């Protein structure tokens, strides 16, 4: 499956979490930003790689990246 | 004795044969004759058409040099007036709006001052504000 | 060091405004990895395809910015 | 086990396939306050029963799209929908929401996963980890 | 004619491949610290100037060449 | 005492918003930050649905913009009349129509383009025109240039009237939404008051004006001696001596003794031997009957007196076993969404334009139109391309409706729901038929090509070999040839000689002759079928899957025009309906290109030509279609290379402007490939470097330049591609047809 | 009016006006002095 | 021959422009500062950040191949 990595420039804006259509991301308490929350990717085995999370990130470049790796049935989005 | 493969159009049999049937470009019936007499000065190949030589010699300076300065002056004029207008706009608290909606007074004022673009360019280069330092310019990661 | 109404140059080396000049909008208390907030005149590439504009603000650490004023 | 009456639907050719009976499928359950009509993620419109409704789909993305439609396209907001994964062996795995709290909001007890302690500009060069089975982000 | 066309096409393919595999080298096998401040790393220092002046020369050729051809036509 | 309901002065007339571009859109209102703001501005302008959520305001904007397009068309028509009145040889051509080429464009001699002012006969120099305005004007009873000038002045006046009408009906008195929704009254008025009344008025014009003038003209009377049209009205004896029944007045009309008018209201059929066009009496009875039919039809829908059917009742009453609710719910769809109406109207109008192009050539209405091969080819190809574009637009705006205005709540188990519920079977069966047609049609051409290349002409699909005879088409041609005898006893001759019969020839050229069909005709007609079914497949898949699909289950939330869904799921490039339209444009282009190529070659090879006094007919290309059009090499050699000589060798003559344009067509096409083959990331990086360059000299623009968006890149590529290809074909056809006599 | 003045000064109107002026200059000059291949 | 040699020069400089720009930007650029982490040949970075179609160095080679073929023609 693909790998979703989140770096320390996240500001807890939750935009990446809301933009995720397959419910891969989540919010976990943190202490490095004002919101005291950081994104997390506990269910990367369901990610397809649509890059909506990257599209929604407001920080300079991205605090979240998706690297496409091994393709499974879930990752390839196959209904058959 | 250069261009032994080229001949003056005055004594070129092909050019002379084909020059009596020159088409009239404009409504003036003499345009063909004027072109025929004006093209007899240049050098023609065996096909009867004039050729241009740009080796740098001043005998053929009409082929490339005179038009070269003529074009370069106008191009420098346009570039300089555009650059100066852009720089002046950059400090108006909304440069983009004045970029789509042209400030016609300022635009024409900069237009009328472009004939001194070489002196302005050399003055800017000497003053050091023509070229920005490499440390002040955004660059992509290496 | 950096405070309100400042003029600083970016050294993130991957930011869109690397080498650009921005203004320090505000700074906050400690405990934040990148407490400085800097806004820029030019906008970055952020946004969906065909978007009208981008984003003209970001957060930086104190070691990634150099004073100009 | 899973309990619920299927919504009133005439069926369509965009429904399940052999994957559901061979590999896996998904189920979504929600309590509608009143009977109404909702757009099938597979095409067409279906009337959903008042009370508990259960629906089978082929992909998790379709189930979550239906859940988003339920949450955002009805004045009485449907917040109790649950999405499970159904295996051919009969085992039911509960997927969404993970802990009864929507991921859009922070909830104490979750463990950070996939979080790096460095900026994206501090990743190592490939040449330092070549001939290894890793990637610059993976290290 | 066949020999000229054949070996010229082969040369074009090889010249494309050289740049392709050089780009691969830059992606994979280039160590910035080892080559710090030498010619290889210094190429990337004025790469923007390279691309800018190369764009200018390409445009300068194309504009005034297509112009001459269209004028003659 | 009317259903009229308007609002007074809803939008004040002021100039301020002119100086603020992008006022309509909130996204573009705050000002430009990147160059994209420019491209968005010119793209979202006339999209009134997105600007506001009010149906009434959108409808008012549509009404005003339609007034504007009418004004533009009026200006164009008046300009055509003016340029035909002042800068044309129509008066000279009228005296000698068989020796002088029509011409209405004259070129200023400035840089040598005066060579374009070639001699069109009669001592007049100018561009030959193939739009066919001269034949239309002669059929309309035009004899003097002053009449054309007056027509142009009237057209300008009417264009000003339409502009003022738009301004008034929007900025001052804007109709309410309920007024827009009186679809029954609207159809009543447009069917009776527009089509029926217009056709009746044209029939009156033809009978009272066009018949006497054209009867005199075809009889050898000089154009300068023919009485002015109002003289026939002012002196009815002049009309009566041309047609004896006019001596009986209007008494036979009201007494239903219509046979009296048989002398000038005929059912001749065929073509006029003198001019090669249709009989004007046939067209007079035709347009009169059309007027009667449309006026009768215009009283169908009940408006204000309870007499007439109601559209909703008819829609809700036609429902069967297989459809459940049937046509129920469509009335609310078509009375609340402009996009559905636009789709239906676009499809029908495109099909109608194709019908027009297909039906004009076989039976030319205008005098001397058949004898002018260039005019025939130009008119046919032009209206065919128009129809194809309109059909593609229908396929586009239908998907737009499906994405935006479709509401599942009000469409439960109706016909649209069952569209969305068995769409997969539709698309699968359509894909199969497209593949089967492609194989069993194009593989025939490839098999013929290989058999010919292998020296096995006896194994080919040819008339001298394995034959594919279109027996059904030949049978229907035979049936239509026998129609004047017994099936339509009151018809003197056939509807068109294309079906069969005698060879109508004007002057020394063939006006129309029978068009036989063989193996090549069978293969080409089935190729057309394959291309059309494929274009339908693309557009129908775009419309049906616009809302969502198995790959993307929430496509409608992304919108109608989005580039992709990302590299996830293996890659989701071109999943929107807009991309389906972008893909269908190419296939429409291919299909229409094949159609026009087939028409041109068949007409040149088996129809057009010259007639010797002995009666023998020598065709333009000596009938090589039946033996060459069965292989792709035949199309390459005997059609493209062979007929491109007249355009490649056009330099130094009046036709040189075509040759230039021909090369121009070959250029932009290639240029378009640099948008379709590439992507925007590379161009963005190149723009980054160039921006660094302009920044070094402190000349960087305030508006940050950005590479074109993915959707914009695709649009630019397809637009320049179609432009290049169509310009190439236009130049080729015009240079070929203006050189085959 | 102010709005008309602002609209006339927008980018497309300016660029097309300048292009028309330049085109007119060139066409007139070539009308009076054509076939100028070089400075004699 | 003068015109065609200058056209060939245009083609050579343009193909070299494409190849060199791809090779230099393979390491990274403003649009993708971390291209090296994504390998030599990857599809895109999604429709975000304005759209990133044909952004890999492999895609630069793919574009340069067409110009090579045209110049050889
Ligand atoms: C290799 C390329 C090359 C270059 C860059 C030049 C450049 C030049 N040549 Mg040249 N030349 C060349 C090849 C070249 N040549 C070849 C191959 C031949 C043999 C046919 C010649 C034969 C030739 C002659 C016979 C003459 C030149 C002259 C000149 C100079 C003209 C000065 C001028 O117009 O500026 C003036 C600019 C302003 C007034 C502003 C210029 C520096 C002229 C010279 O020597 O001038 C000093 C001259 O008379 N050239
Ligand atoms: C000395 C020659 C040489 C060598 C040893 C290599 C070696 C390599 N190259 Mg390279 N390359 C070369 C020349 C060479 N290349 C040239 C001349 C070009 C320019 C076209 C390229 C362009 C190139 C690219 C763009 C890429 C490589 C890559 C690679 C690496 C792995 C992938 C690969 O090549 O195998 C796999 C090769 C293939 C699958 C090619 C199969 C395609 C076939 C041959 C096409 C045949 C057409 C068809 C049969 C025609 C039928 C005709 C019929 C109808 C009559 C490998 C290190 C890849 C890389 O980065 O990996 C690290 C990569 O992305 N190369
Ligand atoms: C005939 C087709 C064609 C043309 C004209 C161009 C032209 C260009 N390409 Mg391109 N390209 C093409 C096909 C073409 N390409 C194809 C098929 C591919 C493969 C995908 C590429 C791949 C490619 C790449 C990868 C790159 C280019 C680049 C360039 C530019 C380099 C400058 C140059 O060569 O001449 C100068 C340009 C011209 C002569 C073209 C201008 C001609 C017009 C007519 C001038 C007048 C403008 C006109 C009047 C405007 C009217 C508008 C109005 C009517 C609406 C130039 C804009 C490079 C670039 O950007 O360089 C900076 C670059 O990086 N192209
Ligand atoms: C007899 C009545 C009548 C007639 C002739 C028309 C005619 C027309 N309507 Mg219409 N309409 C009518 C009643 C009528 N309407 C009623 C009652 C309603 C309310 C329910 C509407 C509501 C309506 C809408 C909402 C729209 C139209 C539109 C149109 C135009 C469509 C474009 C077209 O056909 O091109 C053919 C064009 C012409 C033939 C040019 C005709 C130019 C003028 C306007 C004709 C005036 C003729 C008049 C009878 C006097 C001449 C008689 C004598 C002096 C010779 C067309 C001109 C569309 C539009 O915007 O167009 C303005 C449109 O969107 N209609
Ligand atoms: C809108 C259509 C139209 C108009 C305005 C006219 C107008 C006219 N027709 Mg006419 N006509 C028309 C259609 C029309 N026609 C058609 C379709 C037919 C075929 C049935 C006729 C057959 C016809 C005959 C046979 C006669 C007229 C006559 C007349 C004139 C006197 C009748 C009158 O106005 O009082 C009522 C008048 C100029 C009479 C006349 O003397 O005109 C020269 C006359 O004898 N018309
Ligand atoms: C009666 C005809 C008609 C009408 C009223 C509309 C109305 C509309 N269309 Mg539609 N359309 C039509 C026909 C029509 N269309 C046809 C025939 C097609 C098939 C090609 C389309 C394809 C289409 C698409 C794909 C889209 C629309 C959209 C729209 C909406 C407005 C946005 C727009 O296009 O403006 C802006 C218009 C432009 C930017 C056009 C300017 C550029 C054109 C293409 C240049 C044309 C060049 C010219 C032919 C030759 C010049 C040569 C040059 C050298 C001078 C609006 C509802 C858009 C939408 O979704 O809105 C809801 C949209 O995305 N239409
Ligand atoms: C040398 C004498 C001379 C003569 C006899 C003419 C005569 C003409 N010019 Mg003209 N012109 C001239 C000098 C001259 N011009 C100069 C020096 C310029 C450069 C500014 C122009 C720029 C020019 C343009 C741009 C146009 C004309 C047009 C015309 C024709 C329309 C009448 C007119 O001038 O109003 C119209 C004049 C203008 C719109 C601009 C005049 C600019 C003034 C003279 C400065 C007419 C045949 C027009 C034409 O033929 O219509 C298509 C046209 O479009 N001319
Ligand atoms: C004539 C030239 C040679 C053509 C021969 C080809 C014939 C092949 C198919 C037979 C036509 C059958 C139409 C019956 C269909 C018909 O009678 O519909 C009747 C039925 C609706 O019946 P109801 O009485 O319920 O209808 C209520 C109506 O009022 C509408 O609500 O519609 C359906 O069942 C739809 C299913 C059609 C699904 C099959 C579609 C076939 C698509 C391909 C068509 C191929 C021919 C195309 C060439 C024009
Ligand atoms: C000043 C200015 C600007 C900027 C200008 C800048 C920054 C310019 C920078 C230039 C640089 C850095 C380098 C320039 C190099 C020029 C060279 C190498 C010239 C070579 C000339 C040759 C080879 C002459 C050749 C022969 C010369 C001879 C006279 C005959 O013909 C024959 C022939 C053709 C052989 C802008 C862009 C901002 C705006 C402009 O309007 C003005
Ligand atoms: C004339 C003459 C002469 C001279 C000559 C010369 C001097 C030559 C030169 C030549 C040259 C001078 C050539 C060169 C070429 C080059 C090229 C062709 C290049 C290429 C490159 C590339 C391909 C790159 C790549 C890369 C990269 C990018 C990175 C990494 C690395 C690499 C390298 C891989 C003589 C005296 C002898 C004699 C007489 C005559
Ligand atoms: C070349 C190219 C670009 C770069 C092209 C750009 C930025 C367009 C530049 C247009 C210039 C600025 C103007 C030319 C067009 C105008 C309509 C000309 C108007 C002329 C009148 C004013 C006279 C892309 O952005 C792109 C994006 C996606 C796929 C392919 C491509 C692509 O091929
Ligand atoms: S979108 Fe970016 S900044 Fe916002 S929560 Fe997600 S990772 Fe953090
Ligand atoms: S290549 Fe372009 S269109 Fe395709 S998925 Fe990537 S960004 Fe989207």
């Amino acid at each position: 499956s693909h790998s979703v990595k989140i770096y320390d420039t996240c500001i807890g804006c939750t935009q990446c979490v809301r933009a995720c259509p397959l419910d891969v991301l989540e919010m976990v308490p943190w202490d490095g930003c004002k919101a005291a929350q950081i994104a997390s990717s506990p269910r990367t085995e369901d990610c397809v790689g649509c890059k909506r999370c990257e599209t929604a990130c407001p920080t300079d470049f991205l605090s979240i990246r998706v690297y496409l790796g091994a393709e499974t049935t879930r990752s390839m989005g196959l209904a058959y | 004795d250069d261009f032994a493969n080229l001949t003056p159009c005055s004594e070129n049999p092909a050019y002379l044969a084909k020059s009596k049937n020159f088409l009239n470009t404009t409504n003036d019936p003499n345009s063909g004759k004027i072109r025929a007499e004006r093209y007899a000065s240049a050098l023609c190949g065996p096909e009867g058409y004039p050729h241009l030589i740009v080796d740098g010699r001043f005998t053929h300076a009409g082929d490339f040099l005179i038009p070269s300065i003529l074009f370069l002056y106008i191009a420098g004029w346009i570039g300089w007036v555009g650059r100066s207008y852009l720089i002046e706009i950059r400090e108006s608290k909304n440069p983009e709006m004045q970029e789509v909606v042209i400030n016609v007074p300022l635009a024409i004022k900069k237009m009328l001052g472009g004939f001194l673009w070489p002196l302005a360019a050399v003055g800017e280069y000497t003053s050091g504000k023509l070229v920005m330092k490499d440390s002040e310019i955004p660059t992509s990661p290496r | 060091a950096l405070n309100r109404g400042d003029k600083v140059r970016i050294k993130r080396t991957e930011s869109y405004w690397y080498g650009d000049v921005g203004t320090v909008a505000s700074v906050e208390k400690s405990g934040i990895l990148y407490p400085v907030i800097v806004r820029f005149d030019r906008v970055n590439y952020n946004g969906f395809s065909g978007s009208a504009s981008g984003v003209n603000t970001n957060n930086f650490a104190e070691n990634e910015l150099e004073l100009v004023q | 086990e899973l309990s619920g009456q299927p919504p009133k639907f005439g069926g369509s050719t965009g429904g399940l396939l052999s994957k559901a009976n061979r590999e896996e499928k998904y189920a979504i359950t929600w309590t509608s306050a009143s009977e109404q009509v909702f757009e099938m993620p597979t095409g067409g419109a279906a009337i959903m029963n008042e009370g508990e409704n259960l629906l089978y789909l082929a992909r998790k993305e379709q189930c979550l799209a239906l859940g988003t439609q339920l949450r955002t396209k009805f004045k009485p907001k449907i917040q109790d929908y649950k999405i499970y994964r159904v295996y051919p062996s009969g085992e039911v795995q509960y997927l969404h929401p993970a802990d009864g709290v929507f991921p859009e909001k922070v909830n104490e007890g979750r463990e950070a996963q996939g979080t790096k302690t460095r900026r994206i500009g501090q990743n190592p060069e490939p040449v330092t980890i070549k001939f290894s089975g890793k990637a610059p982000y993976e290290v | 004619a066949a020999l000229y066309t054949h070996h010229q096409y082969i040369a074009g393919f090889l010249m494309v491949g050289a740049f392709a595999h050089g780009a691969i080298f830059f992606v994979r096998d280039y160590d910035p610290v080892a080559n710090k401040d030498n010619v290889l790393a210094r190429m990337l220092e004025h790469k923007e100037a390279l691309i800018s002046h190369l764009s200018w020369v390409s445009l300068f050729l194309g504009f005034h060449t297509l112009g001459l051809y269209v004028h003659n036509d | 005492k009317a259903k009229v309901s308007v609002d007074n002065n809803p939008v004040p007339t002021s100039f301020e918003k002119w100086g603020k571009p992008g006022h309509f859109d909130r996204t573009l209102a705050r000002g430009p930050k990147t160059t994209t703001w420019i491209w968005n501005l010119h793209a979202n302008a006339h999209d009134f649905d997105s600007q506001t959520s009010d149906l009434e305001d959108v409808s008012r904007k549509i009404f005003s913009a339609h007034f504007g397009h009418l004004a533009v068309v009026f200006v164009w028509l008046s300009g055509m009349y003016f340029h035909g009145a002042k800068f044309s040889n129509y008066e000279g051509w009228l005296a000698d129509p068989t020796h002088i080429k029509p011409s209405a464009q004259v070129v200023w001699p400035i840089v040598g383009q005066g060579i374009l002012n070639g001699d069109v006969g009669g001592g007049f120099h100018g561009i030959q025109i193939t739009s066919g305005l001269f034949y239309l004007w002669r059929a309309s009873g035009f004899t003097d240039s002053y009449q054309l000038y007056c027509t142009a002045i009237g057209g300008l006046v009417m264009a000003a009237l339409m502009l003022f009408a738009g301004w008034f009906h929007y900025h001052v008195k804007a109709p309410k939404l309920e007024w827009f929704q009186n679809v029954e009254s609207m159809m009543n008025h447009h069917l009776a008051g527009l089509l029926g009344l217009g056709s009746l008025g044209w029939a009156g014009h033809q009978i009272h004006v066009s018949m006497p003038i054209n009867k005199l003209l075809d009889a050898g009377v000089a154009p300068k001696d023919i009485p002015l049209p109002h003289e026939f009205i002012l002196e009815p004896s002049k009309m009566a001596e041309l047609y004896p029944s006019f001596a009986q007045g209007l008494t036979p009309f009201f007494t239903l003794n219509w046979g009296v008018y048989s002398d000038f209201l005929t059912f001749k059929g065929g073509l006029n031997p003198v001019t090669g066009g249709l009989w004007l009496s046939d067209t007079a009875h035709h347009h009169l009957a059309i007027a009667v039919l449309f006026i009768i039809a215009g009283h169908m829908y009940r408006t204000n007196w309870g007499i007439g059917h109601s559209m909703k009742e008819i829609l809700e009453a036609h429902k069967g076993p297989f459809t459940g609710e049937g046509h129920k719910g469509l009335y609310e769809i078509l009375t609340t969404s402009w996009h559905a109406q636009l789709a239906i109207n676009l499809a029908l109008l495109g099909s109608l334009t194709i019908i027009v192009a297909q039906h004009m050539y076989a039976m030319p209405p205008y005098p001397y139109q058949a004898i002018d091969y260039a005019t025939q080819l130009s008119l046919f190809t032009h209206h065919m391309w128009i129809g194809g574009f309109l059909i593609v637009g229908a396929g586009a705006h239908g998907a737009i409706f499906m994405v935006r205005d479709y509401d599942p709540a009000k469409n439960v188990n109706n016909l649209l729901d069952r569209m969305l519920r068995h769409r997969d079977a539709i698309i699968s069966h359509l894909n199969w038929v497209c593949i089967f047609l492609g194989f069993h049609s194009f593989g025939l051409y490839i098999h013929n090509d290989t058999m010919r290349a292998l020296g096995r002409p006896q194994d080919m699909f040819s008339d001298t070999a394995i034959q594919l005879q279109p027996i059904f088409a030949q049978w229907v041609q035979h049936l239509h040839t026998l129609a004047p005898g017994a099936t339509a006893p009151n018809a003197l001759a056939t509807a068109s000689y294309a079906f069969g019969g005698e060879t109508i020839a004007v002057a020394g050229k063939v006006a129309m002759m029978p068009i036989t069909l063989g193996t090549a005709d069978f293969m080409v007609h089935h190729i057309h079928a394959f291309t059309i079914h494929v274009t339908a497949l693309i557009l129908l898949k775009g419309v049906l899957y616009a809302r969502s699909s198995r790959l993307v289950p929430d496509k409608a939330n992304l919108g109608f025009r989005f580039p992709c869904d990302g590299p996830g799921r293996g890659g989701t490039c071109q999943v929107s309906g807009w991309d389906h339209v972008f893909l269908g444009l190419f296939w429409m282009y291919n299909s229409l290109s094949i159609v026009i190529f087939h028409f041109s070659w068949k007409m040149q090879s088996d129809v057009w030509g010259t007639v010797s006094p002995d009666g023998s007919v020598t065709h333009v290309t000596l009938g090589n279609f039946a033996q060459s059009a069965i292989t792709i090499n035949g199309w390459l050699r005997d059609f493209l290379w062979a007929q491109a000589a007249n355009v490649i060798n056009s330099y130094g003559s009046a036709l040189s402007a075509y040759g230039i344009m021909f090369l121009a067509g070959h250029f932009v096409f290639a240029f378009s490939l640099m948008f379709l083959f590439s992507g925007r990331g590379y161009w963005q990086e190149l723009i980054e470097s160039i921006v660094w360059a302009h920044n070094k000299l402190n000349v960087a623009p305030a508006i940050q330049p950005r590479a074109l968006s993915i959707i914009q890149g695709r649009a630019v590529g397809v637009a320049h591609y179609l432009l290049g290809g169509i310009v190439t074909t236009w130049a080729f056809f015009l240079a070929r047809s203006l050189s085959i006599g | 009016m102010d709005g008309l003045k602002s609209f006339l000064s927008t980018a497309p109107v300016m660029i097309m006006a300048l292009l028309t002026f330049t085109a007119g200059i060139l066409i007139e000059f070539n009308r009076f002095y054509p076939d100028l291949l070089f400075h004699p | 021959d003068f015109l065609v040699h200058h056209a060939i020069a245009l083609g050579l400089h343009t193909t070299a422009l494409i190849l060199i720009k791809g090779a230099l930007d393979a390491r990274g650029s403003k649009l993708m500062p971390d291209k090296k982490d994504f390998g030599y040949s990857f599809p895109c970075d999604g429709p975000g950040r304005g759209g990133t179609c044909d952004i890999s160095a492999w895609d630069a080679f793919y574009l340069a191949m067409f110009w090579m073929l045209n110049t050889l023609g």
